[PDB]
């Protein structure tokens, strides 16, 4: 659904503290400013797409303690309260399968993932 | 009707408990932005027809003028590292969002309602899904007859 | 340069601006000594010979 | 000087396997549960290296080649292997180097050293305190440009014969100038000309010499209690290196336990 | 140590936050490499103690603001850094300075990062 | 449904069997690399 | 902006000094006229994706 | 003939497959080329 979210000091990546390189990189004009552009749109995509998949409702709805559904057992897929993320089995067998300074920096999502598991 | 149900559910768990190469399509995405920051450092060492990659031993060697055309050659090589970057992340960006579009597509007609549509929501008559989420994804349990 | 409400209206170059967030700048922090270390420059040469 | 020895033998050109020798740390930069390649000289695995032995008939002794930097497995009972000569011509004609072990230290010097007809470290007077130390390597020295003493140790020249329990690896090339060197010690039981292993070599020095070298030599402890001198029990490998690709696999704390040749 | 900092060492040099570590280096080795090339450690010339290399903290600068035509009050946010320069609150995004932080819960109306988003209210 | 595969090896193309312009190319860092991996996912696709 | 399109006809023309000056000119040309091609080729492929 | 070899053809310098040539060509030419500005054949100075 998403993309990791990044950022690139085009500035800082290139002239690494050295005002001669940033002197003679200002000759080049927007190139540095173009970049973050593309990026900071593809960054807000990734909210989007986000948004578009899990908010569907427009309000919460709640499952009910006495768990009557004609003997399907829904538990492995209904969030364990147990846990301190409110996920469900499968939602955490999926996390678990699953794995600086030069200007470059990471965005962080605009949804947490306990917001996800809400939804 | 429900044994079939609860039996085919506990499967799952011992599908995914086991197998690693299940979620291939969410870990290409992880791997996929790493290599591409990774080989964006790595090209920070290269020269591009310079004396050297660094610039202070470039300004602590050299004079000004003939630093500053070793100089528009990292400049030069270095620009274009980002270029190949952020050109790839637009077109890794489309592909994830027709993707996700698709999710968003499946979420309203399987989830939601129930699909007419063959091979959309699951092999067989559709009856009914249900959405699990992921990192950077979502996973349909599709029920079929 | 005067608060960074103006630094806004300098990069979308529009005296006006509406709701949202946009990013300006890059803040960084700039160095306050320079070490240098060096091993012992011991086993001089006996000049005076 | 120019007599030959007694026991002057010429053994044949002897060829054996090497499993994963002639790995060493290219550089002193630290990782830690990596896999970083490299492009420098080592020893391609499974390759073919001479074999030379010695024994109280046959003593091994030549002159060898030095064109793309070489390799020691100096297998050793009794430490009988000393010293290497280096250089181009080897004699008082032009600077060449010398890396003698008087059982002390590592003394190293660069002069232009008068060449003998088969130079050893003579031992003599084992009647009486014998001590197994230093006491014909050469006969002239001047314009001496370098010099250098390593950390104290103790090694004895003591006779022992049977197989083999200590190994000791070595490497030497020479780049732009600089004489570098990579070894360490370890034990072995020497059932076979080699052992199919792995270990890595550590670096030892760097001297910055800046001359050219293009041949090499051993040099060897002889007991007497140029012709009257007791041939030594030992056997030492050589190897020539290539510059080929490698990889190298560094563990948590940085010691290298696998690599691969591309 | 614990401030940022250029190096100048033996045959290094750099800048960056300098700290004590536990790392093993071996008694020839002077500094280390990460995966990407980039150095991350040092061994002191003139002691024999590792030290690790911590960048110093850099990150981009976004202001808060509702429209010109409501107001000109505006927050700033510091991303991907904690509050050192200095009505501040941190989170998981970074320092953030000139609004205020509510127990309560609405609508999102001004994005921020990790679940904060922002607004002008009474 | 499907296009043509490619592969174009970077060498080649630019150093026509050039040892000293291949050596050359190597301080531009992995820009062929990178070529190699697209041009092979695009056929990778093809085939999907 | 090289003497010569060949590659040959400078490596058995001219001297290294004066022939990395040249050879550097065509694989700024030709490394861009592949760039070109997988950026055009990356698009092509998905569409018809 | 038929083999893969490096030539100096009077300076056509080149490396590939020379062979017998069925193809016509002008009292005055000395060479040919393909699409892509190759030298594609040769004439030999001493026997042409």
């Amino acid at each position: 659904v998403s993309m990791t979210k990044t950022s690139v000091d085009c500035t800082m990546y290139i002239c690494g503290d050295s005002t001669e390189c940033s002197n003679l990189l200002l000759q080049y004009g927007s190139f540095c400013t173009q970049l973050n552009r593309a990026l900071t749109g593809i960054a807000v995509e990734q909210d989007k797409n986000t948004q578009e998949v899990f908010a569907q409702v427009k309000q919460i709805y709640k499952t009910p303690p006495i768990k009557d559904f004609g003997g399907f057992n829904f538990s492995q897929i209904l969030p364990d309260p147990s846990k301190p993320s409110k996920r469900s089995f499968i939602e955490d067998l999926l996390f678990n399968k699953v794995t600086k300074f030069n200007g470059l920096t990471v965005l962080p999502p605009l949804l947490t993932d306990e917001m996800i598991a809400q939804y | 009707i429900a044994n079939q149900f609860n039996s085919a559910i506990g499967k799952i768990q011992d599908s995914l408990s086991s197998t690693a190469s299940a979620l291939g399509k969410l870990q290409n995405v992880v791997n996929q932005n790493a290599q591409a920051l990774n080989t964006l450092v790595k090209q920070l060492s290269s020269n591009f027809g310079a004396i050297s990659s660094v610039l202070n031993d470039i300004l602590s060697r050299l004079d000004p003028p003939e630093a500053e055309v070793q100089i528009d050659r990292l400049i030069t090589g270095r620009l274009q590292s980002l270029q190949t970057y952020v050109t790839q992340q637009l077109i890794r960006a489309a592909e994830i969002r027709a993707s996700a579009n698709l999710a968003a597509t499946k979420m309203s007609e399987c989830v939601l309602g129930q699909s007419k549509r063959v091979d959309f929501c699951g092999k067989g008559y559709h009856l009914m899904s249900f959405p699990q989420s992921a990192p950077h994804g979502v996973v349909f349990l599709h029920v079929t007859y | 340069a005067l608060d960074p409400l103006s630094e806004t209206k300098c990069t979308l170059k529009s005296f006006t601006v509406e709701k949202g967030i946009y990013q300006t700048s890059n803040f960084r922090v700039q160095p306050t000594e320079s070490i240098v270390r060096f091993p012992n420059i011991t086993n001089l040469c006996p000049f005076g010979e | 000087q120019c007599v030959n020895l007694r026991t002057r033998t010429q053994l044949p050109p002897a060829y054996t396997n090497s499993f994963t020798r002639g790995v060493y740390y290219p550089d002193k930069v630290f990782r830690s549960s990596v896999l970083h390649s490299t492009q420098d000289l080592f020893l391609p695995f499974f390759s073919n290296v001479t074999w030379f032995h010695a024994i109280h008939k046959r003593f091994d002794n030549p002159v060898l080649p030095f064109n793309d930097g070489v390799y020691f497995a100096s297998t050793e009972k009794s430490n009988i292997i000393r010293g290497w000569i280096f250089g181009t011509t080897l004699d008082s004609k032009t600077q060449s180097l010398l890396i003698v072990n008087n059982a002390t230290n590592v003394v190293i010097k660069v002069c232009e050293f008068q060449f003998c007809n088969d130079p050893f470290l003579g031992v003599y007077y084992h009647k009486n305190n014998k001590s197994w130390m230093e006491s014909g390597v050469y006969s002239s020295a001047n314009n001496c440009t370098f010099e250098y003493v390593s950390q104290p140790f103790l090694m004895d020249l003591e006779g022992k014969q049977g197989n083999f329990k200590n190994l000791r690896e070595f490497v030497f090339k020479n780049i732009d100038g600089y004489f570098k060197i990579y070894s360490k010690h370890t034990p072995i039981n020497l059932v076979r000309d080699l052992p199919q292993g792995f270990s890595a070599l550590e670096p030892l020095v760097d001297l910055p010499i800046g001359i050219n070298i293009t041949r090499f030599q051993t040099l060897l402890a002889l007991h007497r209690s140029s012709s009257g001198w007791t041939a030594g029990a030992a056997a030492y490998y050589v190897g020539y290196l290539q510059p080929r690709t490698f990889l190298l696999k560094y563990n948590e704390n940085g010691t290298i336990t696998d690599a691969v040749d591309c | 140590k614990n401030k940022c900092v250029n190096f100048n060492f033996n045959g290094l040099t750099g800048t960056g936050v300098l700290t004590e570590s536990n790392k093993k280096f071996l008694p020839f080795q002077q500094f280390g490499r990460d995966i990407a090339d980039t150095t991350d450690a040092v061994r002191d010339p003139q002691t024999l103690e590792i030290l690790d290399i911590t960048p110093c903290s850099f990150g981009g600068v976004s202001v808060i603001t509702p429209g010109t035509n409501t107001s000109n009050q505006v927050a700033v946010l510091y991303q991907g850094v904690n509050c050192t320069e200095v009505n501040v609150f941190q989170t998981r995004a970074g320092c953030l300075i000139g609004a205020e932080h509510v127990n309560n819960s609405y609508e999102c109306d001004i994005p921020i990062g990790a679940g904060i988003c922002a607004s002008y209210q009474t």
